[PDB]
RNA sequence: GUGAACAGCCUCUAGUUGAUAGAAUAAUGUAGAUAAGGGAAGUCGGCAAAAUAGAUCCGUAACUUCGGGAUAAGGAUUGGC
RNA sequence: GCAGUCAAGCGUUCAUAGCGACAUUGCUUUUUGAUUCUUCGAUGUCGGCUCUUCCUAUCAUACCGAAGCAGAAUUCGGUAAGGUUGGAUUGUUCACCCACUAAUAGGGAACGUGAGCUGGGUUUAGACCGUCGUGAGACAGGUUAGUUUUACCCUACUGAUGAUGUUACCGCAAUAGUAAUUGAACUUAGUACGAGAGGAACAGUUCAUUCGGAUAAUUGGUUUUUGCGGCGUCUGAUCAGGCAUUGCCGCGAAGCUACCAUCCGCUGGAUUAUGGCUGAACGCCUCUAAGUCAGAAUCCAUGCUAGAACGCGGUGAU
RNA sequence: UUGGCGGAAAGGCCUUGGGUGCUUUUGCGUGGGAAUCAUUUGUAUACGACUUAGA
């Protein structure tokens, strides 16, 4: 979809990253963003409600040393509304989806964006806290 | 492909080549928009000054946002707008090998106008004692209306000479900026009368430009002076520790061709290019006062245009004014000129208008908004502060 | 008209301005500036003298001492 | 002379203002700092530079020719008075 | 390397949806060889970076044909030159390999690119090992270390200046360059299409990539105007200062640009492949032969910048 | 003198009627009626330029 407003890119590849849920995951490594393009010598940059690819550093053993997609859910770089507000989070974090949209835990843990809420509602059912 | 894998667009567009001083201070509009409408009431153009920049909430309107309705915030440029003194019709015929002006069609009264006609527009500051406009060739109007009666025979889409009086305020400079205006409209006969009655007056910003239109802006960039590739074109910085020269392409051509092509990146000028940015949303055009200002609470609160102490180094905006969206190109105190949108097209885009609810004004910044807080610190101060 | 609140200097917050924490803890907090921002991470407290923001109350000083007293008779 | 961890600044020793100046301050360049947030993705190479820093208290692994490794590591503390 | 012809054959049946041997004719000059024309009073090596311009044998996008095209992923092919990631290993080119993507094409410009960089390999001088050699010492064997000169005369071009001519401005426009790309998602539709599974189009809508231009409200960064904390040392003291980086150290502004801060980007006319019209030669048939309609991201126009030495006119004139 | 046409400007001209006649520069002379600089500065800018104020 449309997000519906503009950030701008915190986290390039091979950032360390926060994993917002209790899927086992402690902690995610970006290694891909599935929709970026880019210029020479130059890195793809992934922000706030984009799918990455990643693979969990700590994390499940089954999804350590695997790659599985994740939506980055809050992030430490700020974000820029439609009112005007710039919104920031503490830290960097995601939680883990499949491209194919397919599992990896019940529940989260800290806020998510509105935006990513909207985006993928799935997420959003899973949430104590929008902001 | 002999190089690069990893081929990327170049950067820095050739059409906005010659990257290099303007001709002119001013901007000149090549083309204007079709004679679609009413008559010379409906001048193509108008000009300005800009004054800074400001922000304005709005009534939005996209509807397919969630974001969508409320007031939403729009970054608006303010451009002082004086009452513009058509002075003539000049007449401009088409044939082939290009137009010439038949005529001038006077005023009785561009009085300093035509001594600012005379300061860079003839030469000498007040110099050596004169310099000269020669008077009204006892009256031969008669010269100029025989003129006149030459260009309804034909066509040039009929132009006006046009000029701005900077004096207003912001300005130190008293000089107007001479222009050449087309007129559109209707059919020819009468556009050339309408033409005509609006010579004998001076002429708004609110006959050229409804509020909201979408208005063409030109003008003419800041200047840098003479820049390198890299900030120029935008082209890298070569990081290495070290280099002979660091901020450096690497190649100018190749071995084949010699030569240093002029499609390459090279240092030179920068800045003082004319440029033309299309489709701006006119938000208000107003006076300080006695058109209007802010309703109160609601729609939303009056508020001055300016920023306190002013906009730095313009100084302060009381008068007619033009709010225009987004940028304009320029710096401050510098010439803008303003079109009807020549694109017709047609598209989606804004389509419906953004009621006023703030302008700002501020009154910030450590403090703010307007009538209380200046109230506020004033107790506070008080000596210094105003008001006793 | 809108306006938003400074949970750091307590003035207002101008509307169209301001920048939104969100925090770990999920505490959410409203600065004006960025002036306001930065001493929040440095755990400069308002209070403390920021601008002197949050302060600005009244009250205060004596009248009167002398003895602060016991005894003495 | 204060520091003695190096550094810096001094004072009655004493010594001097190098053989070019003036006006300005653009890019380019050469020394140089600081940078959002991210954090080696850059480069042959983490090259540099940042970084850590004194000292006290507590604590201290594998291995080992038991001498060492060892300031391992890690953490805490320190003012003005 | 690629193409053409022929078409044995295979594709359930079917040469030609697709695949396609033997044979055979070509084309290109970008691998490799061959040569010995050029340079031994000297052409700097590979590779990489970055900047440019190009090519068509087109990987994607546009328009189209065919299908063994139900949808739909698709396969093959035509027209067509107006984007083509980031990384790990390696010096690597090449390649392997990973997640991305619309798809992550191939080729040339002295293997484009050292009076630009790099210096990792090749390829000096020291050294080790395997191997060979009586030995010195040698290997297209491996390995560690091992330098990058020059102040631009001419030319080429970014930019700036700049007279003849009756003068200053303002304009014209011969012309030059020439920006728009692409994706996702919604409606449209869980519809068409289909046993079902699955799953489209068109346009209207919103947003984002990628590019370009611009700006400095917003808000980031800066901040060696200035003001304040606190360190040593110094002028008796505090108070007031000095030096300690070019700002001692910590704290922030205007201006200046960017952290995608923030604003703005088509339609006609002509065509290609083709699909059609009217239509003969050849009474029929036939999309072309004469004629003609449509039809690409094409062409041109539209859009912008530059533009009186195309050897300029007004106007405004002493 | 009258005037049109062209082409818009210029130009350039071309027509119907009456008063007299034919058949590129280079000065010696006569008659007729403004910039650039300094000086302050920029909306600039390397030098120049431009831009700007002046009882």
């Amino acid at each position: 979809q449309g997000t519906k407003f503009r950030i701008s890119l915190g986290l390039p590849v091979g950032a360390i990253m926060n994993c917002a849920d209790n899927s086992g995951a402690r902690n995610l490594y970006i290694i891909a963003v599935k929709g970026s393009g880019s210029r020479l010598n130059r890195l793809p940059a992934a922000s706030l409600g984009d799918m990455v690819m990643a693979t969990v550093k700590k994390g499940k053993p089954e999804l350590r040393k695997k790659v599985m997609p994740a939506i980055v859910v809050r992030q430490a770089k700020s974000w820029r509304r439609r009112d005007g507000v710039f919104l920031y989070f503490e830290d960097n974090a995601g939680v883990i989806a499949n491209p194919k949209g397919e599992m990896k835990g019940s529940a989260i843990t800290g806020p998510v964006g509105k935006e990513c809420a909207d985006l993928w509602p799935r997420v959003a059912s899973n949430s104590g806290v929008v902001v | 492909m002999s190089h690069r894998k990893y081929e990327a667009p170049r950067h820095g567009h050739l059409g906005f080549l010659p990257r290099k001083r303007a001709a002119s201070i001013r901007a000149r509009v090549k083309a204007f928009p079709k004679d679609d409408r009413s008559k010379p009431v409906a001048l193509t153009s108008f000009l300005g000054y800009k004054a800074g920049m400001t922000t304005i909430v709005r009534d939005l309107d996209r509807p397919g946002s969630k974001f969508h309705k409320r007031e939403v915030v729009e970054a608006v440029t303010v451009v002082d707008t004086p009452p513009v003194v058509v002075v003539g019709v000049v007449g401009y015929v088409e044939t082939p090998r290009g137009l010439r002006s038949l005529t001038t069609v006077w005023a009785e009264h561009l009085s300093d106008e035509v001594k600012r006609r005379f300061y860079k527009n003839w030469y000498k500051s007040k110099k050596k004692a004169f310099t000269k406009y020669s008077a009204k060739y006892a009256q031969d109007g008669a010269g100029i209306e025989r003129e006149l009666a030459r260009i309804k025979k034909y066509a040039s889409v009929v132009r006006v000479l046009v000029h701005t009086q900077i004096r207003k305020t912001p300005l130190a400079q008293k000089k107007a900026h001479l222009a050449e205006i087309q007129l559109n409209g209707g059919s020819i006969s009468e556009k050339v009368d309408w033409a005509r009655e609006h010579f004998e007056k001076t002429v708004a910003v609110d006959s050229v430009f409804e509020q909201n239109e979408m208005i063409d802006a030109i003008a003419v960039t800041k200047g840098h002076g003479f820049e390198g590739v890299t900030h120029r074109w935008g082209t890298k910085k070569l990081p290495r520790k070290t280099h002979r020269g660091l901020r450096k392409v690497a190649c100018i051509g190749a071995w084949h061709p010699a030569h240093v092509m002029w499609s390459v990146a090279r240092a030179g000028q920068r800045g003082y290019h004319s440029r033309t940015s299309i489709n701006h949303k006119i938000y208000r055009v107003g006076k300080g006062d006695d058109e209007a200002n802010g309703a109160t609470s609601f729609d939303r609160t009056k508020k001055t245009i300016t920023p306190m102490g002013g906009f730095v180094h313009y100084g302060e905006i009381k008068n007619d004014f033009i709010m225009v969206k987004g940028c304009i190109p320029g710096n401050r105190k510098r010439i803008v000129t303003l079109r009807k949108s020549l694109y017709t097209n047609t598209s989606r885009k804004a389509l419906e208008e953004v009621s006023l609810k703030w302008i700002d004004t501020a009154s910030k910044f450590g403090k703010g908004r307007f009538q209380t807080p200046a109230e506020k610190h004033a107790f506070m101060g008080t000596l210094k502060k105003d008001l006793g | 008209m809108k306006v938003e609140i400074d949970s750091f200097s307590g003035a207002k917050i101008y509307p169209g301005r301001g920048t939104l924490f969100v925090r770990g803890d999920s505490k959410i907090f409203r600065f004006q500036n960025s002036k306001s921002a930065s001493l929040f991470k440095q755990r400069k407290n308002p209070r403390r003298i920021a601008w002197t923001v949050l302060f600005r109350k009244h009250h205060k000083k004596g009248i009167t001492e002398e003895v602060a007293k016991k005894r003495s008779r």
